[PDB]
């Protein structure tokens, strides 16, 4: 009404399950063991910028 | 005489002995083939392109020991 304040948004991310083929290059583990890490990096970066 | 039997039985395994190869050839060529077109089918003209290629040479080995195993059979200089 006259303030400021914040209000969050819940949206869900619509995933396209797969590419019509889905060639791998990687085997599915090191594609994983190579991946796992790069989201451990994307929440610890997410949780300093909520954080600040 | 025994060696028109020979010869027979020489144009024989030399007609079977020749297409196992040709046969796993074409085999696995058609076999990466089409599941490389299940992954992109928008380059069919020179997929046929290459795939007849080697089809071709293919066939022209097992063409030239079919047209041997026959200049055995037919009209052939030592019979």
């Amino acid at each position: 009404e006259g303030k400021l304040t914040v209000e969050r948004d819940m949206i869900k991310t619509e995933t396209p399950a797969f590419s019509p083929i889905l060639e791998f290059e990687q085997d599915p583990a090191q594609i994983l063991d190579a991946l796992l890490p790069l989201y451990l990096n994307s929440q610890i970066l997410r949780a300093l910028q909520e954080s600040l | 005489p025994l060696i028109a039997a020979a010869s027979v039985i020489a144009a024989g395994l030399a007609v079977g002995l020749a297409s196992i190869g040709p046969g796993v050839g074409q085999g696995t060529a058609a076999g990466q083939a089409v599941e490389g077109i299940a992954r992109q089918p928008e380059a069919e003209g020179k997929i046929r392109g290459t795939l007849l290629l080697s089809l071709a040479f293919m066939e022209a080995l097992t063409i030239y020991g079919l047209v041997v195993a026959l200049a055995l059979l037919f009209a052939n200089p030592f019979v």
